[PDB]
């Protein structure tokens, strides 16, 4: 099975600082890849698809890179309604598993 | 013997079905290039000129190479000092392509519509061949058009013959030129199929047989009765 | 003793006339053999190029001409897509940026696939034609039950089929293809494979009335 | 003759020069398939009769193996053998003008850029009433101007032929393909209409029902489909 | 060594001439035999149509 | 069956590449005969136009005699009195030819630069053949033009086709003139070599192949997934 | 067949229909001097890899005879015989674009009119690694637009070959002298580029290395020079 290590668990930044959580798997994904954003008692909801895609109702804030196994979501210039855990999924070989998560808070 | 009553001459000769007018002036600070009649496109439509259409639609279908002679005759009804010296960019704008927006588009200088460039004063003479889709015009189309859906019963791009687009090539002097253009089609190497009732009442809409209502009657009364010569 | 037409002295942009030459007597530089010389558009959209199915991306990638295969899946779908040559997928293929220079093209197309995984890897896909009027396969049961090839991934790694003659400019006809069999890959060798798939014209196409993409 | 069997389909008619064959052209291929008599519901001539148009081959569009594969197919491609057949005694009198329009570009009777809605274009083996009350979106039913503004007796230019009761009883008029294109959609266009006109109201003797059956039956020729659907893909 | 002659640069409308064609390798629609063509119009006012002599109304 | 697919036909057609604008008016103390528009020169580029460079990339290599036609027409914008009768040069200047820098220069008079003299409102035409130095134009070039040091990389002198300049030969009168010319190249006995792929992005430069950055895909995404017809 | 022995050089390969003869024209005058294998060092295909670009006559500068030649003699005129081969198993799948492109002008990775620079425009036998980062003065290796601005689906327009994994491993492009001018400096100038794209990406099995060598053998033929340097003055 492909295991989503996601690092790190939790980080501290204000509204305006880059966030880059950060996907790696045992496997290779080949860019098959969704990132999700999740907030308190709220359902996911899909921000990158493909490890690059920004999905449907997503700003420009959010950008996914990174190919292969390693994946950054880096987010520029953090505004209040985007708290909340980040969690990868792969989508490549059934299973789909998740990582770990990235939770923000504020410094 | 009868020579005159052959389609090639019947529906074969030059009518009037286009009269525009186009304007040299300044587009400083003109926001409608068509209200200020800067250009005008004309959708190429036999059917506008009812005494053509009356004709045309005496057969189902028609079959004509076109012939369209231009003539363009300037005016100057405001302070002058000169007439002035101007050339008329007679585009066609062949079916499927693009229509102007503007006079300064980038559709008068595409090289797929032709463009006729002439003196005003004098007169353009082209021919534009057979460009519907079907083996002839549809001077009547029982049905729908490309789609299931609701398309206007009739209303087809079959018969589409292009369109015309007249602009003055020329800047602007001090004083406006108004520019009035007669567009002369011409009919050529007509044939037609399926001979048709002539039409009795007039017309309300164009590509529709509708007739307008409360209208007058067509068959002309008497003077006396029956018996009466 | 002649006299001036009307349309004399006008500017026909069309009009192709001879010109008084302004360098006669230049000599110039003599035409070699080049290799390559394309007399005719019509050869050179005959060249099957690949096909962008997978549109699915908001970037142009490579992935986007890869159409993704996956185990698992019996009576899916893999892909589909309308043969409106203008639009859509072909848009920016060769035949389609040539097709969109002129108004009607009028004629069939060769299409094909490539199945570019492992070669212990076997499948079998359905390769539907629904034609131009009627209603795509919404089950891999009606694309059987129409026009349709049972492609053996596992034997044929390229299949080459003609679209019949169509005369189109819903309407254009579909193509779909559906797994009739779950993908069967190798062991321990999971995730996805790809198909390459290609559009060409038959030898038929005509293709009339030039006109003008702007940007 | 009198037993004319095309199918599994068998008619009895009259016949000696009864077939019109429009504009002297008769059918043929750019049977045996879907060819055999369609008979359609007998219209009831009553003596205040206005008159009958059905469009072909929306008329045809429910009729079993041709009305299926109408609209199996998109392209088709027909040509017709209509028999209108208005049994009578020697005791009626009237006249009918059965007459086959190709192109019957419809009017509406609202005026203007009101189009005919698809529901009365296409009214199928019931056909237009043209002694009906006008609804909104349809045709007009002017029977003079035949619903598209040209005079009823002109309406002999078009391939035609009169059921005079004194005389006959039947029209045959043989209709062969007609379009500016090689094969359309038989589903969205209409290639001929048929008409069946009184134009000598029909008279019956005191101790007659004032009525009279007008039988209408369609037989499709020379009926071809696209290739596609059974053309391979390989 | 060529002369104008009077009625040069006239447009008389019913002076048929050929032209510059504004769509030269344009390849139209192909012709297909549609029935009843009509070269005359000699040919259809032999058609006898219906005389509204009743014209009492 | 298929003569509008030609290369002769689909790259030989005549398309708006260059319009100009000189003046009439007097040099007296006039410094710069560019800014004043006393005349103006172009090298003839037909990659400056995009949809004709979008056409001629399509093909590695294309060899063609040109076809210049040119329409010059007037304009006063000012209090004139009258349109003046004007007379234009425009002068072909060849490959490796000097170029104007004066509107009254020896150039103008120069017995190799052929110039063709036309009325204001009338129009110009000739043929200029193929004035390449190799046996085609070169659409792409890998590599540098005549020397080992750097030379821009597909900057080549070998797709000279030589400049055209316009001047009026007219003098001054007491009003400016302003003469707007259009040239029309039509490629004339075309013939392409090594089919090319078609150019999916903008273009930035002439003669290079950059496209800008950050720019929008132009594989257009899907309203639904793979499987959405 | 499978011991093609071209000078001193032998190479083992495999043929049915292998050879892709450029736009159906082989290579001729306008072998025996220059004439022999010249084999590349093998590119690592890894799971990442994005293509290489050899520039043709760039990727053979260095190359013994040919390389001194090409220096020796200003004006050259060469064809080419391209083996690009993959090896691997029956478990590698993933596909290769073996592609030559005549004159391909890359696009700089600035825009407007940044040119690219004789140290990138001839990078020699190491090619353009277009997974690797753009250097300034480099061209643009964003490998969907071809570094031309032109899509990578329509980059079979040119004289290609795939090597499917599944199918094959081996692609052999036979490259003629494609000019304007009969003869031209081959050290300023590059006619053709090889490239070698993975479009479908390498994908290995569980156990597998994630990587796959590419070697590229590239055999000049009908190489001709200048008769200057050996023209005599008398």
């Amino acid at each position: 099975d492909i295991v989503l290590t996601q690092s790190p668990a939790a980080l501290s930044a204000a509204a305006g600082a880059t966030v880059a959580a950060t996907c790696r798997a045992s496997g290779n994904i080949h860019n098959a890849l969704a990132w999700y954003q999740q907030k308190a008692g709220k359902s996911p909801q899909l921000l990158v698809y493909a490890a690059a895609a920004l999905a449907a109702g997503v700003p420009s804030r959010f950008s996914g890179s990174g190919s292969g196994t390693a994946y950054a979501l880096a987010i520029n210039s953090l505004a209040a309604d985007d708290f909340g855990a980040y969690y990868c999924q792969h989508f490549w070989s059934t299973p789909y598993t998740f990582g770990g998560g990235t939770k923000l808070e504020i410094k | 013997n009868g020579s005159e009553t052959d389609v090639e001459c019947f529906l074969g000769r030059a009518a009037c079905v286009h009269v525009t007018e186009i304007q040299n002036k300044d587009a400083t600070g003109i926001d409608n290039h068509r209200e200020a009649k800067l250009f005008n496109d004309w959708k190429i439509n036999l059917s506008s000129l009812v005494q053509l259409r009356k004709k045309l639609e005496l057969f189902t279908y028609v079959r004509f190479d076109s012939e369209y002679t231009i003539l363009a005759t300037a005016s100057q009804p405001d302070s002058a000092n000169y007439s002035s010296n101007l050339v008329v960019q007679a585009m066609y704008v062949p079916p499927g392509a693009p229509n102007p927006k503007e006079w300064d588009d980038y559709t008068w200088q595409s090289a797929s519509n032709p463009s006729v460039f002439f003196k005003v004063g004098d007169t353009s003479r082209f021919s534009v061949p057979y460009v519907g889709l079907a083996s002839a015009y549809n001077c009547f189309y029982d049905g729908y058009s490309h789609d299931d859906a609701e398309t206007q019963y009739g209303i087809t791009v079959l018969n589409h013959m292009g369109s015309m687009a007249f602009r003055i090539v020329n800047e602007h002097d001090e004083h406006k030129t108004l520019v009035k253009i007669r567009v002369y089609h011409r009919a050529k190497h007509v044939e037609a199929w399926i001979p048709r009732a002539p039409r009795a009442l007039p017309y309300t809409s164009i590509g529709r047989t509708n007739y307008p209502k409360n209208t007058e009657p067509v068959i002309k009364k008497r003077k006396g009765d029956i018996k009466s010569y | 003793p002649t006299t001036t037409l009307p349309g004399s002295g006008q500017f026909l942009t069309t009009d192709d006339r001879q010109s008084p030459s302004a360098l006669p007597n230049y000599e110039p530089t003599p035409r070699i053999h080049i290799p390559g010389k394309v007399h005719n558009l019509l050869e050179i959209i005959q060249v099957d190029t690949l096909i962008p199915m997978n549109n699915t991306h908001t970037k142009d990638e490579v992935n986007s001409y890869l159409i993704p295969l996956n185990a698992n899946r019996q009576n899916e779908q893999v892909f589909g897509t309308n043969l409106f040559i203008g639009d859509g997928v072909f848009k920016t293929t060769l035949l389609g940026e040539i097709v969109q220079y002129y108004t009607h093209w009028s004629g069939s197309l060769r299409f094909s696939l490539m199945y570019t995984g492992p070669a212990l890897s076997s499948a079998k896909l359905i390769l539907a034609y629904t034609p131009p009027g009627a209603r795509g396969p919404q089950d891999r049961r009606e694309a059987m039950l129409g026009t349709h090839v049972v492609w053996d991934i596992g034997l044929q790694s390229t299949i080459v089929m003609t679209i019949p003659w169509t005369s189109g400019v819903t309407s254009a006809g579909f193509l779909s293809c559906w797994y009739q069999t779950s993908l069967i890959l190798p062991p321990e060798t999971t995730g996805q494979v790809y198909l390459l798939s290609f559009i060409s014209a038959c030898p038929d196409f005509k293709l009339r009335l030039m006109k003008d993409t702007q940007t | 003759v009198q037993q004319i069997t095309l199918g599994n389909s068998t008619i009895t008619t009259q016949e000696a020069a009864n077939a019109v064959v429009c504009y002297a052209e008769w059918p043929e291929y750019l049977d045996t398939s879907v060819c055999r008599f369609y008979t359609l519901d007998s219209k009831t001539w009553t003596t205040g009769s206005k008159g009958w148009c059905w469009k072909l081959p929306d008329a045809l569009k429910d009729m079993g193996v041709f009305g299926q594969n109408m609209f199996f197919h998109s392209l088709g491609r027909s040509g017709y053998t209509v028999h209108v057949q208005c049994n009578a005694t020697k005791f009626h009198s009237g006249c009918l003008l059965v007459v086959v329009i190709p192109e019957h570009q419809l009017a509406s009777h609202e005026g203007g850029n009101v189009s005919v809605k698809y529901t009365f274009t296409h009214p199928g083996e019931r056909g237009i009433d043209l002694s009906s009350a006008n609804e909104v979106g349809g045709p007009v039913k002017d029977v003079i101007y035949n619903m598209n503004g040209t005079l009823l007796g002109n309406l002999l230019i078009f391939p035609h032929q009169f059921i005079n009761l004194r005389t006959n009883n039947t029209a045959t008029i043989v209709i062969p393909y007609i379009n500016s294109v090689p094969i359309d959609s038989m589903t969205r266009h209409n290639n001929v209409s048929l008409m069946v006109i009184p134009i000598a109201p029909l008279t019956v003797p005191t101790g007659a029902t004032p009525s009279l059956p007008i039988t209408v039956t369609i037989a499709p020729m020379c009926t071809e489909f696209s290739g596609i659907r059974s053309k391979s893909i390989v």
